[PDB]
């Protein structure tokens, strides 16, 4: 349709280049940090690629945060079962820091018989 | 412009933010009543401040259904690939799509302002009356977000509908999974909207439908209309997300394309007409009993073919590829938890055996292994799939075993005990409870705090 | 169901002794994060990410015909991220069938 | 009439079809955002007071 | 097209209104100089002036007939051009459909751009596969990887220009001898006498040639109130 | 133009303010608050407190702390 | 061999915490003065006025692009002509290591292979017909069961005494005969 | 049995040995797997086998470790997981020696048949 | 909700419905329950105990109280 919205238009070329006053290029933000650590491992995976095809697709440490190229550098089943129990058992610290030295009536001696006592008359 | 923008795949990104936003708020409340029930006693909520805690259940079930896992199964993932995979250029109705998104989070900013502002009191997520009419002001607010939640849900169904009348290419699976579950919204939202507008007659217009000689029992025959077509509106787009996972990270044609598509429509169908296992105890009549029980383990036939549908999609599998990429370990993970979840589903189907198991936590652990778990799975799994057309960094998930075995792990630990406890027995949408049934209690909120403790490492 | 495509015995037949199963690779290659250079500006980095596509890659059998990146899908054919427009040019469903019509022939 | 100078039905959004007079409506629409903002603080407020829960210390000292 | 909208007024006919007041330097512009109005009217004043004049017809080729009322006369570059540009505008809005391609004959898949989106269903019955979408990039001979199927893109593209009727018109058509205006003001007063216009057109050309409100009643014909 | 031919292009392409992402989190963080505060202001309103102490709510033995 | 080491030299590590300098060191927020750069901001963004302010889908800096002829620029194919033919050179796409990095060398083997497809139909449908009804004979074995125990609660029985129960807020209230 | 009964033009590997060799591997390091079972330093390739010489179709299977560890690696030359063992070592020896093989699976059978019936009874 | 778990009894104590359930015990003994339907603040603390004792004990029992 003469004069709609056309199917295809060329990109216009970029905008010139910065320079900096001793020719230097100019440098744009970038999120893509280098983290500083000693860990240098590098992992690579066969990925899908579509449906005949596959890509090597590595990790490198250095693009990771220390805590991530520590935890990372170690054997899987190594790791797993000590940060199995160690989130278990922060867990269960976390949930007693609130009850310490708390010692309900009920769950004394006295009481414990005290039920067992009903439970005998009632047949529980 | 931020809020102006029509595109929607930028629509579908909005989705998925609000989704985690307001879904922090949701996991906060599951952590205090988890909290909570860690043992006998007061341990962060007074007995006098008990209504809080009912308001903390109500809202945890209202914004887990509404505002987080529905913006994100049929709200996110939709809009950002449907277009796409119908190969058409845009979303049918551009304005439509950008206003249902706001709609959402007026809705939510209503909500959690009503938290801050009016006395917290509580009435289920399944607003029962006479107590959702005898309550205060917070109820009236709750149902304004609620009505206001159902136009945006409406008009996104009408928009998926639309795709019908432009697809280009070939109604795939997924496709598939969103028509009906627009269908299933256009059938029975204008049902929830009408006992809705009674319950708000009843609050605030001095009608007296939910008083004697009106029956009570009325409300949850058209809640649960609502209600049960609902849970699969839910759980459907996952399973059209599991199809494609399954299918594109094994390299494998979907096996019996027209068994699953025949499998959703069915279910749908059958969802639409078994709403009446939620009224058991009721004291309903007896071939009416017989006929819902009937028809409830119906459904488990169409739910079974796409299960192993999908177990021949990973069977035989090249063994080069690697097996370890998060989004195929989750669509993995779904398999193994749905079966629990529905396994226990047909259990509470039998009415006898849901005599002892009515409102007790063995209830709770069923629909959280499906939702809690898999629906949150699914949804991680399709966004972790699409990360590089998304386009999202900053976080270490899309090849971390570590997260998925903890998660697995911790998930089970929380809501296994509470199958065990059904048979203790635990009422649900309880706080305080007998000594006995601590060790259970106790187990599954260690699980609570180690799950949140895992969501921190993703960043 | 499908099966694959039907082969009949005599195109199974080589014309030569010592024909085997071309051993091409096709793996595209090494990859990780797109990495941007600091110079470049934001035309410039969207001109890297369009030359990074693992959908525009193809491998090249031995009689120049190249086999492309396929999907089950067309979620996968838009460019990685997702631009605003994407579908400009109607992507075509190619079907087949055995109908004809003279005027396509010339004797 | 001729074709190619109506671009301005795809250069430019529906919603701004109208030239000054819909950029007006909008940026009017939008001079009302603040004073919303403190209707609907007010609003809060009239809520938060009346149920009392500005005397949560006032009560118990 | 299935997928155009109705006919408007303008597709048959322009309004005479839409005529280019300064007719005398539109007769002498070069076809690639005129635009789409420009071109519509210097057609229909040249064309209606040779098909109202009977006498002279018979002894007309039709290569100069052609050429008066503005017929491309067609050649196997432009049939190429002009089958190919109506063969994409017909897959805007329909399937595509067609012979099972090979090396000899590949799939044709018209494009504008450098690339086009395509999917492989495979052969017929049995050999159809599941649809395998893949990225026709210029320039390549695609090969499906399930069933071998070729495919091949084809670019409407000529000199920094897509193929368009206007751009096969311009490149392939050229001006003959240039339009007299005798022959305008010849047939004028053949069908125009006595305030009976049978060439209205004519009689609106043939008066801004003179100067626009010249000729009887076209003062008050060009007078308007809003 | 290049630079809008991706969506959210300046964080696409690793350029955006860092700020986007702190109020992102910051409004996460105002959510998860609506379910704290409410609950430590009703315990002050309704008890004194705006946490209980465990099992303060049961009889107690003498030496419990 | 380690690849890092490969493309170490092209990631000097950073200087400034999210990659900028304080405001008031450089001002990123004001639009970059350079020619050709009127659209984005001194850090590379995009300015607002650009992009909002301005934007050109409100009406403003209004420019039609096609032009007379209806046509707009396009770049045309690499074309070749060669034994008595024209052909055309693809844009072969640069190589991995530039857009990513590591060296395009020990490529691990992954050949050619058609869909791997589940053969022999007449077996298939078998287990099709299982997948669906194997199912179906398990709902059948729990229906008389169902029906059972369902008949069972809702039998008439010959009960001899009555406890009325009737639940309030928040106690329960029970009411019995007395005994004459 | 693929190679054996059902398709005659893929290679068919020689058992070395129906049991997995366990090897120390380190990260970042590459190794390369004999595939047709005549290598004298098993189980890589050692140089002068047929993958080695690129001979009948036989080529060296690439494979590196994620981590540092001691790993099974195939001896029977047809495990599905190959490299790395996955049990198909025992499932090939089966398909060789039929009687042996039901006397492993009857006391494997057995044994999980006793535990499990005694804790649950 | 009246629940008796162990006399496998869950009726819901809906207004406006009297629903019949009949019960045969078998065993002396107290059978402890809680209210099954979320009823207010308190639906926690309104708990359901029945003691069965043989019928010479229910009668002199009743005839007492
Ligand atoms: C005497 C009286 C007589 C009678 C008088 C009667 C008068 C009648 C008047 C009637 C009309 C009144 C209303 C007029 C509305 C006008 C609308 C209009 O035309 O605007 C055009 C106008 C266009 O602006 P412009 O002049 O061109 O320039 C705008 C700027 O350049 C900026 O450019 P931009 O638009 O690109 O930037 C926008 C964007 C820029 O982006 C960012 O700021 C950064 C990027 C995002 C950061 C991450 C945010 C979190 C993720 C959200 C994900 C989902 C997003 C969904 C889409 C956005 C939805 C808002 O940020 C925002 O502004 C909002 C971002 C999202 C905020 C919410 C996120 C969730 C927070 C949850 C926290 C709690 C938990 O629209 C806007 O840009 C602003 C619209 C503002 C509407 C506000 C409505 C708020 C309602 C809240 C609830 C109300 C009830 C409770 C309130 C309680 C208060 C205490
Ligand atoms: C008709 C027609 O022309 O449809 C296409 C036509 C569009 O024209 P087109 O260009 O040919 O479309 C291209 C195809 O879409 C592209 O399709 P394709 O070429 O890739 O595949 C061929 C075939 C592929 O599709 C088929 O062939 C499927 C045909 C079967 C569909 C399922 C039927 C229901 C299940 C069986 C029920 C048995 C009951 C037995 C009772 C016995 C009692 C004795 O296409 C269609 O049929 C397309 C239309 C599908 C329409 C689906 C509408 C919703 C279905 C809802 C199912 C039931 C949900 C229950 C929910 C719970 C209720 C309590 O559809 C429309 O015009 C869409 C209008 C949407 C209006 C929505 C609002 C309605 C109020
Ligand atoms: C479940 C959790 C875990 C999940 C794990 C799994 C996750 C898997 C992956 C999921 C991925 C999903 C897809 C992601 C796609 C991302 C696309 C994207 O980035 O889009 C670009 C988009 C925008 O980028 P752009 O294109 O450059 O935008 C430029 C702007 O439009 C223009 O720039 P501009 O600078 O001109 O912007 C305007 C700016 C201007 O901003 C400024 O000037 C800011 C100045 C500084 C303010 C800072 C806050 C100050 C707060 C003070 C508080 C004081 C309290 C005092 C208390 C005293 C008590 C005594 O903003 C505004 O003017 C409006 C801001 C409104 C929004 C913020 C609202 C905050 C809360 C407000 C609450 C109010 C409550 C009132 C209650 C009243 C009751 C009466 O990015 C974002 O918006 C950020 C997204 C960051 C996250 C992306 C996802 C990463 C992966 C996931 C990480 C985990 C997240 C977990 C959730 C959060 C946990 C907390
Ligand atoms: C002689 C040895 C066996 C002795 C016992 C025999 C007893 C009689 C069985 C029948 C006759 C057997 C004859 C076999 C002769 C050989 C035939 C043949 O072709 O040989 C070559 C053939 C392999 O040759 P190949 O394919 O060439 O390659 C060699 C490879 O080794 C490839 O090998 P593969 O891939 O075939 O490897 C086998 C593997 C293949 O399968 C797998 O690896 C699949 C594993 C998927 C796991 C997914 C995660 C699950 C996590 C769930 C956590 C849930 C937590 C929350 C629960 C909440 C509940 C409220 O099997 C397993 O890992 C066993 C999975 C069994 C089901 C697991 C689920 C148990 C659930 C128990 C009840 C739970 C109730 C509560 C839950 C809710 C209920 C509604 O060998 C076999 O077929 C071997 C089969 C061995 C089966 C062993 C089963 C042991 C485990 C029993 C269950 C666990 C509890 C026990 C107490
Ligand atoms: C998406 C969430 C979801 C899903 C999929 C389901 C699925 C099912 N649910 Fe639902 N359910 C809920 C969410 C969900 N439910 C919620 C949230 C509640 C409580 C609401 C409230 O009360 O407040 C609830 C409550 C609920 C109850 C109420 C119990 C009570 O109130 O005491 C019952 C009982 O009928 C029930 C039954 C079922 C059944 C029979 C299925 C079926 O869909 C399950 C089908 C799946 C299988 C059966 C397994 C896969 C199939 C096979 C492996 C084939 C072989 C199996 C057989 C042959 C049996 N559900
Ligand atoms: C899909 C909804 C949903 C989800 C995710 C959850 C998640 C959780 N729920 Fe759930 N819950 C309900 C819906 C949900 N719940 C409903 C409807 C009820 C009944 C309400 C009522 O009784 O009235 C209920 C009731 C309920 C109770 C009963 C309180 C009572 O009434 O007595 C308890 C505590 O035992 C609980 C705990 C939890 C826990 C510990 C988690 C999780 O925290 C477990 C850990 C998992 C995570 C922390 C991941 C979750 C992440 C997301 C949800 C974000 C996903 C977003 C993207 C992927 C973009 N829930
Ligand atoms: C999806 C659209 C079709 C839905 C059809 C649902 C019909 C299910 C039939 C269930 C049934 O047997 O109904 C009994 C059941 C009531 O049973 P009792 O309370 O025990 O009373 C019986 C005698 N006093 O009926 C109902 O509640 C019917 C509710 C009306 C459904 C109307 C749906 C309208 C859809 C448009
Ligand atoms: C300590 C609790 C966790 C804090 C946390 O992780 O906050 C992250 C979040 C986002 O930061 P980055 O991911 O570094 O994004 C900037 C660009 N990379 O940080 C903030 O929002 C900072 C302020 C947190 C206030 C919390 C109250
Ligand atoms: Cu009464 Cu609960
Ligand atoms: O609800 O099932
Ligand atoms: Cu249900
Ligand atoms: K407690
Ligand atoms: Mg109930
Ligand atoms: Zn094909
Ligand atoms: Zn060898
Ligand atoms: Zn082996």
């Amino acid at each position: 349709r003469i004069g709609g919205p056309p199917v295809f238009m060329q990109f216009p070329p970029p905008p010139p280049k910065e320079y900096l006053a001793d020719g230097t290029p100019k440098t744009y933000p970038l999120h893509q940090p280098v983290f500083d650590h000693g860990y240098t491992w590098e992992h690579w995976y066969m990925t899908n690629a579509g449906v005949f095809h596959t890509v090597y697709y590595g990790e490198f440490a250095k693009d990771f945060p220390w805590r991530w190229g520590f935890v990372a550098e170690k054997p899987f089943w190594v790791g797993a079962p000590i940060l199995v129990l160690g989130v278990l058992c922060l867990g269960h610290i976390i949930q007693t820091m609130g009850q310490i030295g708390v010692r309900p009536k009920r769950y004394t001696p006295e009481w414990v018989e005290a039920t067992k006592e009903r439970e005998r008359a009632e047949n529980t | 412009f931020y809020i102006l923008v029509n595109n929607n795949k930028r629509i579908g990104i909005y989705y998925i933010k609000l989704s985690i936003i307001i879904g922090i708020l949701g996991i906060v409340l599951s952590y205090i009543i988890r909290v909570e029930l860690y043992n006998s006693g007061n341990r962060i909520i007074k007995y006098d401040n008990v209504n809080y805690y009912n308001m903390v259940i109500t809202l945890h079930g209202l914004l887990m259904i509404f505002y987080i896992i529905m913006p994100g199964l049929y709200g996110g993932i939709p809009l950002y690939i449907l277009p796409i995979l119908s190969v058409i250029t845009d979303i049918v109705l551009p304005r439509i799509n950008n206003i249902s998104i706001i709609i959402v989070l007026i809705s939510y900013i209503v909500v959690i302002n009503s938290i801050v502002i009016e006395y917290n009191i509580g009435t289920g997520w399944t607003l029962y009356p006479p107590l959702s009419i005898i309550g205060t002001v917070i109820v009236n607010m709750i149902l304004y977000g609620l009505i206001i939640i159902g136009i945006s849900s409406i008009i996104s169904a009408i928009n998926f509908m639309n795709i019908l009348i432009v697809i280009d290419g070939i109604i795939y699976v997924y496709i598939w999974s969103i028509i009906i579950t627009s269908v299933l919204l256009i059938i029975s939202l204008p049902i929830l909207n009408g006992i809705l507008l009674m319950i708000l007659s009843d609050i605030y217009f001095n009608s007296i439908y939910f008083i004697l000689n009106g029956d009570v029992v009325l409300y949850q025959h058209l809640f649960w209309y609502f209600g049960h077509p609902e849970v699969y509106i839910l759980i459907l787009p996952a399973f059209g997300i599991i199809s494609i996972i399954l299918s594109v990270l094994n390299n494998k044609i979907i096996f019996g394309m027209k068994s699953m598509i025949l499998a959703i429509i069915m279910i749908s169908i059958l969802g639409s007409i078994v709403w009446a296992h939620h009224i058991y105890t009721v004291g309903l009549e007896l071939d009416t009993k017989i006929y819902f029980n009937n028809l409830t383990l119906i459904i488990s036939i169409p739910t079974g073919n796409k299960i192993y549908n999908w177990i021949i999609l990973y069977i035989g599998s090249y063994n080069i590829l690697y097996n370890g990429y998060q989004s195929l370990i989750f669509s993995i993970m779904f398999i193994i938890i749905f079966i629990i979840g529905g396994i226990t589903g047909i259990i509470i189907s039998i009415d006898i055996i849901d005599i002892g198991l009515h409102d007790t936590y063995y209830i709770v652990s069923h629909f959280h292994y499906i939702l809690s778990i898999g629906a949150v799975i699914s949804l991680l799994a399709g966004i972790l799939l699409l990360k590089d057309i998304i386009g999202y960094y900053n976080v270490i998930i899309k090849i971390n075993k570590y997260f998925g075995l903890l998660l697995f792990i911790n998930i089970n630990i929380i809501f296994t005990p509470q199958f065990i406890i059904g048979f203790n027995v635990m009422p649900r949408r309880i706080l305080e409870y007998s000594d006995n049934i601590i060790v259970w209690n106790l187990i599954s909120s260690i699980g609570s705090i180690s799950t949140i403790l895992i969501l921190l490492s993703i960043f | 169901i499908y099966e694959g495509q039907t082969v009949q015995e005599s195109e199974l037949i080589p014309q030569e002794d010592d024909w085997v199963i071309e051993e091409t690779n096709f793996c595209l290659g090494r990859n990780c994060y797109v990495r941007f250079r600091e110079e470049d500006d934001l035309a410039r980095r969207a001109l890297h990410q369009m030359d990074s596509q693992l959908n525009k890659m193809h491998t090249r059998l031995r009689d120049g015909t190249v086999i492309p990146y396929m999907s089950f899908h067309p979620d996968e054919m838009v460019d990685r991220p997702a631009p605003i427009h994407t579908f400009s040019e109607k992507p075509l469903l190619k079907w087949t069938w055995d109908e004809t019509y003279e005027e396509a022939y010339d004797d | 009439i001729d074709p190619t100078k109506n671009q301005w039905r795809w250069c430019v959004d529906p919603a701004w079809y109208g030239g000054m007079r819909d950029k007006a409506n909008m940026d009017m629409y939008r001079l009302m955002v603040y004073p919303f903002f403190g209707y609907a603080l007010l609003y809060l407020h009239s809520r938060f007071k009346q149920n009392d829960k500005y005397n949560v210390f006032a009560k118990w000292r | 097209y299935r997928h155009w909208h109705r006919m408007s007024e303008d597709d048959w006919a322009l309004p005479l209104d839409s005529m280019p007041e300064d007719v005398k330097t539109l007769m002498a512009t070069p076809q690639t100089e005129r635009g789409f109005v420009e071109d519509y009217w210097y057609n229909r004043i040249r064309g209606e002036a040779t098909l109202l004049d009977p006498e002279a017809l018979p002894s007309k080729s039709y290569i100069a007939l052609a050429r008066d009322m503005g017929l491309q006369i067609v050649d196997e570059p432009s049939s190429h051009m002009m089958g190919l540009i109506e063969l994409y505008e017909y897959l805007r809005g329909a399937s595509f459909v067609g012979p099972f391609g090979t090396i000899e004959n590949p799939v044709l898949v018209p494009a504008v751009g450098q690339e086009r989106v395509v999917a492989c269903t495979g052969g017929v019955g049995d050999e159809e596969h599941f649809t395998l979408w893949f990225r026709c990039r210029e320039g390549f001979m695609y090969r499906c990887g399930e069933c071998d199927q070729i495919f091949m893109l084809v670019r409407l593209y000529y000199e920094d220009r897509y193929w368009t009727q206007t751009l096969v018109r311009d490149t392939f058509m050229s001006d003959g001898d240039m339009f007299d205006l005798k022959t305008l003001e010849r047939v004028h007063k053949m069908w125009n006498k006595d305030e009976m216009v049978r060439w209205e057109v004519g009689y609106w050309a043939q008066d801004y040639v003179l100067g626009k409100g010249v000729l009887p009643g076209m003062v008050e014909e060009h007078t308007r109130v809003n | 133009n290049l630079e809008d031919h991706f969506d959210l292009a300046e964080y696409m392409m690793k350029m955006h303010n860092p700020m986007s992402e702190y109020l992102y989190w910051i409004a996460g963080f105002v959510s998860g608050l609506h379910g704290i505060l409410p609950l430590l202001h009703s315990n002050y309103y309704f008890s004194g407190m705006f946490l209980p102490r465990d099992n303060d709510n049961t009889q107690l033995c003498d030496d419990s702390w | 061999k380690s690849y890092y080491d490969d493309f170490k030299d092209r990631l000097k590590p950073g200087k400034y915490t999210q990659g900028r300098c304080p405001q008031s060191e450089g001002d990123y927020r004001q639009e970059s003065k350079t020619i050709g750069r009127e659209h984005l901001n001194d850090d590379g963004t995009r300015s607002k006025r650009y992009t909002v302010k301005e934007a050109d889908a409100l009406g403003y800096h209004y420019h039609p692009p096609i032009d007379k002829k209806g046509q707009v620029y396009v770049k045309g194919p690499n074309t070749v002509i060669e034994r008595g033919q024209t052909w055309i050179k693809g844009y072969e796409l640069p190589s991995m290591e530039y857009t990513y990095g590591p060296k395009q060398e020990d490529i691990p083997f992954y050949p050619r292979v058609k869909l791997n497809v589940w053969g022999n139909y007449n077996l298939v449908m078998k287990v099709e017909f299982l997948f669906f009804y194997l199912p179906t004979i398990i709902v059948f074995g729990i229906c008389i069961p169902v029906y059972t125990i369902n008949f069972a609660q809702e039998e008439v029985i010959y009960t001899t005494m009555t406890v009325k129960v009737t639940g309030r807020q928040w106690y329960w209230v029970y009411e019995v005969e007395s005994p004459t | 049995t693929w190679t054996e009964i059902w398709w005659e033009h893929d290679p068919t590997p020689k058992v070395a040995q129906y049991r997995p060799y366990v090897c120390t591997v380190e990260s970042g390091k590459v190794y390369w797997w004999c595939a047709c079972g005549e290598s004298k330093t098993q189980p890589w390739v050692d140089g002068h086998c047929k993958c080695s010489k690129r001979e009948g179709g036989f080529r060296p299977r690439r494979w590196e470790p994620e981590h540092d560890g001691v790993r099974l690696f195939c001896g029977c030359k047809s495990c599905f997981s190959s490299p790395t063992w996955n049990g198909g070592c025992f499932t090939k020896w089966m398909q060789s020696n039929p009687a042996g093989g039901m006397l492993y699976c009857f006391a494997a059978a057995f044994g999980f048949g006793t535990l499990t019936v005694y804790r649950k009874f | 909700s009246w629940s008796v778990p162990s006399l496998g009894i869950k009726c819901d104590a809906t207004p406006g419905r009297l629903v019949k359930i009949n019960t045969f015990i078998q065993r002396e003994g107290v059978f402890y329950g809680q209210c099954s339907e979320l009823c207010g603040t308190l639906h926690a603390f309104m708990p359901i105990v029945v003691e069965a004792v043989s019928p010479e004990a229910f009668a002199a029992h009743a005839k007492k109280w």
